[PDB]
């Protein structure tokens, strides 16, 4: 699909399969992409899976997916926020919208048509705060040459 | 107190 | 019109299983039904997108709700009938399930060339839809052989809350077939069914 990156680069990637669009210190943000047509090099987003990690005192570990066809207002786990009752620092609300406060980080999702998008605010010294290994991260890097 | 500047935005959409 | 049930409780019995119990204020001193009342039961959670209220009728003072899913926050209210006259929906209490063993496999496994380094490759998946709880781990099993039993594969035991994974010092043009499971705190899913992936050459 295409894609626009932390650095404002604009690509159109194949990435078929499951790709990290986040892998970081907070956040991994996972996606699945799906030929439009068997054999297309143009591929679009069927499944969005994020995990905020747990961050102690504000949020346990939650993890939501959408899927095409289920785009629901809740973490896989039926829960609308993070932690406990009290704790709003990570909540979902009806785009389906994620405000991570605590990593001041705001994920949208939404279906047009038989495909999922997504739009992800995060400051930049937390987009940017990942480990050596975590080097593939499409957000961060954009796509391998060879997926454009 | 949870609560965490510039920021950075990232895309993923179709076709 | 009729007093909706008051201290409605959800007492949590396993992953699946909800007991509800409630008391009726127009009823007397500890808790005897002398006449044709019955009460409903109303359920659900928030998971998937618009579901409905499931409902059950009950004859006394308590309801045992099965067929939950594991590790979900649901909601539970009471009202009460007699013939003609029929209560409102009492206060809302919640009960979270336990939770259980993935049921299902990770699922989009897909196996790619790292850039520049053709003898690593990269895992990239997606959870089991049936997780039923917080995914502590996974498991990668690799082979060059796809007929080898499967106590002789290679193991990548991998962190839970990540979807990608490096393997490196792989044979060059070569068949590797790969298979993820997924865990939780009550054990082992069941294992995604092989994916073959032939490396680069020169």
């Amino acid at each position: 699909p295409h894609l626009r990156t932390f650095k404002d680069n604009f690509q159109t990637c194949k990435v078929e399969g499951a790709w990290p669009l986040i892998d970081n210190n907070y956040l991994s943000v996972q996606v699945t992409n799906v030929p439009v047509v068997p054999g297309s090099s143009a591929t679009a987003t069927n499944k969005i899976t994020i995990i905020f990690k747990a961050h102690h005192g504000c949020t346990d570990q939650k993890v939501y997916q959408a899927v095409t066809d289920d785009l629901p207002a809740a973490f896989v786990d039926g829960t609308t926020s993070g932690g406990d009752s009290d704790a709003k620092s990570l909540r979902i609300v009806e785009y389906v919208e994620m405000h991570a406060r605590y990593i001041g980080t705001t994920v949208f999702v939404r279906q047009v048509g038989r495909y999922l998008t997504l739009a992800i605010r995060m400051p930049e010294d937390l987009a940017m705060s990942y480990e050596e290994s975590q080097d593939l991260q499409l957000c961060v890097n954009g796509c391998p040459l060879s997926e454009r | 107190p949870c609560n965490y500047p510039s920021y950075l935005f990232c895309g993923l959409f179709g076709d | 019109p009729m007093m909706p049930p008051v201290g409605v409780q959800a007492s949590i019995l396993s992953h699946d299983t909800i007991r509800i119990t409630w008391a009726d204020n127009s009823l007397p001193k500890h808790q005897k039904i002398t006449d044709s009342r019955y009460y409903t039961v109303r359920w659900k959670t928030n998971i998937p997108a618009n579901t409905k209220y499931k409902n059950a009728n009950a004859t006394t003072l308590s309801y045992l709700v099965t067929g939950l899913k594991p590790n979900t926050l649901y909601e539970f209210s009471v009202m009460v009938t007699k013939g003609r006259r029929s209560s409102t929906w009492s206060m809302t209490a919640h009960g979270a399930t336990f939770e259980l063993v993935p049921t299902s496999p990770p699922k989009d496994v897909t196996v790619v060339s790292k850039e520049g380094k053709p003898r690593t490759i990269i895992v990239n998946w997606q959870p089991p839809s049936e997780a039923n709880g917080k995914i502590t781990g996974y498991i990668i099993y690799y082979s060059t052989d796809v007929n080898a039993e499967i106590h002789d594969w290679v193991i990548e035991p991998v962190v839970g809350n990540r979807l990608t994974h490096q393997i490196q010092e792989l044979t060059l043009d070569t068949p590797y077939y790969f298979k993820i499971q997924a865990r939780n705190s009550k054990g082992m899913g069941p294992m995604s069914e092989a994916v073959q992936f032939r490396t680069p050459k020169a």
